[PDB]
């Protein structure tokens, strides 16, 4: 006794599979042990453990294997594994983990899984998998972890995954279920640490039973029908860390239960219908991330979240939210990301958001924020995105915001923002898009604008900004908008314009403008919107504009004069030149 | 959202070697902010500016959820396969500029309900099959170019296509009509 | 291609 073929059951192994790659090529039939092959775990020599993980190896699974009698983990992981899974599988009664990850297995789950009672971790994930979940996964024995991730099971959610007393993580997400209720008897799972129910089709009301799993750490039954009120027995989840509910049709009172969660760091319900205030204990948890955005929720965000040292998400966006943000945010907390945006939040911004100094991202628009930007901002070297748009900001903008490196866009779009933009605009050198349109800045632009070249959309509009384009602004070959309609701007425009290569829309309407149209504004290879309207260009039409192919053109309104060219004369261009004295062509009303 | 989505779609079907469509993040709420990207006073795409962006791969049929698109600009690119029916479920469209690509198949008949289309340029393509007469219903038509393509067959002469001139209709593989040289049999 | 279980992403 003691002694096996356990390298010929491994040598049967890799005859049954391709192995285009031959990775399997350390498996030498002539060898005596084959404890040193590739992949192969022997703990004597038996073989306790095969790991074939991302071995290109493509056939149906090898049941062979099974005759492995000490074999206790099995890994196929990110394989071309096919076929059905087959019942003789149970044959493997020694194996305490199997991993068939990332594989292209087919048809229904053996029930006979179930039969091996040692299995304590199965992964089928990326699997093609369907129809009901066996009756008999209900009877495994000594299973902690159930994975059957992104397969395609169409059968209802198990009632009977409940009697698995040693689970401790149920993954059945992403799944086609048939719309199915959540088990109140799931709740008897007193191990289970992990639910992830996501993309399951789940509907109905979430069990008050769900409350009793206090080893639960992680809660996600997101992207759901789920309805009805959020449970006020969840707050019994004495080790939760992360609840997700987001993307249901769940309605009601965020529970002021959820503050006794002491290990709570994570919650997210956003995308429901919940109506009501955030709950004051909810925010004197240190909360890790708070996502609540796209709710009917009302009331004041409580200044106890301030509090919070762990904070780096804030996402509360699409809600009736009144009062305003609290002094203390982003001074105690490593703000990444706050979102506020389109709720009713006023008041002056609280200074020492970047205190921390890795904000990235801060939302602000739609809301009735007033005040001067904080001075503190400026030190703020971590902001990439800044989109304060739609409040009733004042004052001038602090000169180190413009020079921010990684800010990639800049909107201070319809507020009441006055000043001169600094010449450290020139440190910008990752803004692609800067919106500055309808605030009262005035000025000359910089000509440390023509430094930013990888900028992309400048739009200026309804500013009281004046003086002579930096001939700088010329040299962004990369810009695909430039709208500086609204404005005093005055001067002429240079043959620079030809570098304006990637220009799709030129705006100078309403502008104090003057000079010829340069000929050069036919090399401009993409642009097909041109307003020129409301100005004091004068001299004869460029020929060259006929060569580009123009959606909107407008010359109307200018000094311009000669003779319209011949394509000019179509009725497609009769408003086109309306208020130019000197032109005079084909079109009805025209001299 | 909705337009976002379909936007992304798009991404995921060309080919961008320059990374012109980086900005199309499908996290943002809205795809206005992206780069190439124009939206109305309500958020809702108007504009699709790609002209002369080295694009390759194909359209999608996602584009057609664009109700309020006035303009589809995917001019001078390698884009191939064929111009999608969902087309003509672009309601608010006023510019479909297609030319300088390698688009081929037929004139979608789906393009006759665009009703405020103002300008056509799907010339310097490998279009094939006769030119609908449900484009000569679209009283808005002011430009047509359907040059340098093989279509074949009647040419329409009646509505908007009565005051278009050969330029419209020149170097195709065998066109037949009035404004042809050669008269249809 | 296989996603988490964590917190929505999306932002204005
Ligand atoms: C964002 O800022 C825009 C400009 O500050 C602002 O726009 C404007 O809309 C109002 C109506 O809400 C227009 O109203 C009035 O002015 C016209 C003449 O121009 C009159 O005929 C009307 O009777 C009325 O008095 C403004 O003209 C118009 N201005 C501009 C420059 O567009 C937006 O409403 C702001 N949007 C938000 C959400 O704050
Ligand atoms: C699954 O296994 C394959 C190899 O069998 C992995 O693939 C390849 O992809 C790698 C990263 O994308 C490259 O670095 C390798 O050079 C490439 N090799 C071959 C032979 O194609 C693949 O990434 C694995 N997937 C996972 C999730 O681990
Ligand atoms: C499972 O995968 C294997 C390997 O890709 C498939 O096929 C084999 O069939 C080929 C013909 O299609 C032969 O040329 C191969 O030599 C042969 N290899 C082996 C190891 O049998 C098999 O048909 C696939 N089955 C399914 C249902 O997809
Ligand atoms: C079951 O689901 C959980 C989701 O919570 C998966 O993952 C987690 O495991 C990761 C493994 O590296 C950790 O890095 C994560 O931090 C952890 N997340 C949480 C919230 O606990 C787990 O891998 C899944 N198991 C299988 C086999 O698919
Ligand atoms: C040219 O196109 C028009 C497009 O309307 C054709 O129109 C007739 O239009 C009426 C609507 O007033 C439709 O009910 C008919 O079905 C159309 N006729 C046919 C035969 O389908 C018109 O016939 C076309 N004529 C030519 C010479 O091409
Ligand atoms: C419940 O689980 C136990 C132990 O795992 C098992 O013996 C029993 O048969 C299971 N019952 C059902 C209905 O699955
Ligand atoms: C610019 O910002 C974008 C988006 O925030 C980011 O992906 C990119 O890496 C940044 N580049 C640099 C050079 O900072
Ligand atoms: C040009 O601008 C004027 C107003 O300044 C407008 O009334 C006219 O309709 C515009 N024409 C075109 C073609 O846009």
């Amino acid at each position: 006794s003691m002694d096996n073929q356990d390298g010929f059951i491994l040598q049967q192994v890799k005859l049954s599979l391709d192995d285009p790659d031959s990775y399997l090529s350390s498996w030498n039939s002539n060898d005596a042990s084959p404890c040193r092959w590739s992949g192969v775990s022997c703990a004597f020599s038996s073989v306790t453990s095969v790991d074939l993980s991302s071995a290109n190896l493509a056939g149906p699974f090898p049941s062979v294997i099974c005759r492995l009698s000490n074999l206790a983990h099995l890994s196929l992981y990110n394989n071309s594994i096919n076929s059905t899974l087959p019942l003789n599988i149970a044959a493997c009664k020694s194996l305490q983990t199997l991993d068939l990850s990332q594989n292209l297995l087919t048809g229904e789950l053996p029930q006979t899984l179930a039969d091996i009672p040692t299995l304590v971790h199965l992964d089928l994930t990326g699997n093609n998998f369907s129809g009901d979940i066996p009756a008999s996964f209900g009877k495994f024995e000594n299973l902690e972890v159930l994975s059957l991730v992104y397969n395609l099971l169409d059968g209802t959610i198990p009632p009977f995954l409940g009697n698995i007393s040693t689970l401790k993580m149920l993954n059945l997400s992403y799944n086609p279920f048939s719309p199915s209720r959540i088990p109140p008897e799931f709740g008897n799972l007193t191990n289970l640490e992990v639910m992830w129910l996501t993309e399951c089709h789940l509907v109905g009301q979430i069990p008050d039973s769900l409350g009793q799993l206090s080893k639960l750490v992680d809660l996600d039954l997101a992207l759901n029908d789920l309805v009805g009120h959020i449970p006020p027995s969840l707050g019994g989840l004495t080790n939760v860390v992360q609840i997700e509910l987001y993307n249901n049709s769940l309605t009601g009172e965020i529970p002021p239960e959820l503050g006794n969660l002491k290990s709570l760091r994570l919650l997210d319900a956003s995308m429901n219908q919940l109506t009501g205030k955030i709950p004051d204990e909810l925010c004197r948890v240190p909360l890790e991330s708070l996502n609540l955005y796209e709710n009917n929720l009302e009331g004041e965000l409580p200044a106890s979240i301030a509090l919070s040292p762990n904070l780096y998400e804030i996402r509360i966006f699409g809600n009736r939210l009144t009062g305003g943000l609290p002094k203390d945010l982003g001074l105690n907390s490593p703000l990444r990301w706050l979102d506020v945006s389109e709720n009713e939040f006023s008041g002056d911004l609280p200074a020492d958001l970047c205190a921390k100094g890795e904000l990235e991202e801060l939302l602000i628009i739609h809301n009735s924020f007033s005040g001067v930007i904080p001075e503190s901002l400026a030190d703020c070297r971590s902001l990439t995105r800044i989109r304060l748009a739609y409040n009733r900001f004042s004052g001038s903008v602090p000169t180190g915001f413009w020079g921010l490196p990684h800010v990639n866009l800049l909107e201070l779009v319809n507020n009441s923002f006055s000043g001169e933009i600094s010449k450290s605009i020139g440190g910008a050198s990752n803004l692609s898009l800067l919106i500055l349109s309808n605030n009262e800045f005035t000025g000359s632009l910089p000509e440390e604008i023509g430094s930013l070249d990888n900028l992309n959309q400048l739009s200026a509009s309804g500013n009281k900004f004046s003086g002579s384009l930096p001939d700088s602004l010329m040299s962004l070959g990369e810009l695909g908008t430039l709208d500086l309609h609204g404005n005093q701007f005055s001067g002429e425009l240079t043959s620079g314009i030809k570098s304006w290569k990637k220009l799709n829309e030129l705006n100078l309407a309403d502008n104090e403008f003057t000079g010829k149209i340069p000929d050069e504004i036919g090399s401009l290879s993409v642009l097909n919107y041109l307003d020129l309207s409301g100005n004091m260009f004068s001299g004869k039409i460029p020929v060259s504009l006929q060569s580009l192919k123009l959606n909107q053109l407008n010359l109307s309104y200018n000094r311009l004069s000669g003779d319209l060219p011949p394509s000019l004369a179509k009725d497609m261009y009769k408003n086109s030149f309306i208020g130019n004295p000197g032109l005079c062509g084909d079109i009805k009303g025209l001299c | 959202n909705l337009e976002g989505d379909a936007l992304h779609t798009l991404r995921v079907t060309l080919v961008d070697p320059n990374n012109v469509l980086q900005s199309w993040d499908p996290t943002l709420v809205n795809p206005c902010t992206w780069f190439h990207v124009t939206c109305n006073n309500e958020n809702s795409v108007i504009r699709v500016d790609l002209g002369n962006a080295e694009l390759s791969g194909h359209l999608v049929p996602e584009l057609g959820v664009l109700k309020n698109l006035q303009y589809l600009e995917l001019y001078s690119n390698n884009i191939t396969g064929p111009i999608p029916s969902n087309l003509g479920n672009l309601t608010n469209l006023v510019s479909l500029d297609l030319y300088l690509n390698s688009f081929s198949g037929p004139i979608p008949e789906s393009l006759g309900k665009l009703s405020k289309l103002r300008f056509l340029r799907l010339n310097n393509n490998s279009l094939t099959g006769s030119i609908p007469m449900s484009l000569t219903n679209i009283t808005t038509l002011q430009v047509l170019d359907l040059s340098n393509n093989r279509l074949s067959g009647s040419v329409p002469d009646n509505g908007s296509f009565s005051l278009f001139t050969p330029i419209s209709f020149a170097n195709n593989l065998d066109l037949c009509g009035p404004v042809t040289s050669h008269p249809c049999p | 291609p296989v996603p988490t279980s964590g917190p929505s992403r999306k932002h204005n």
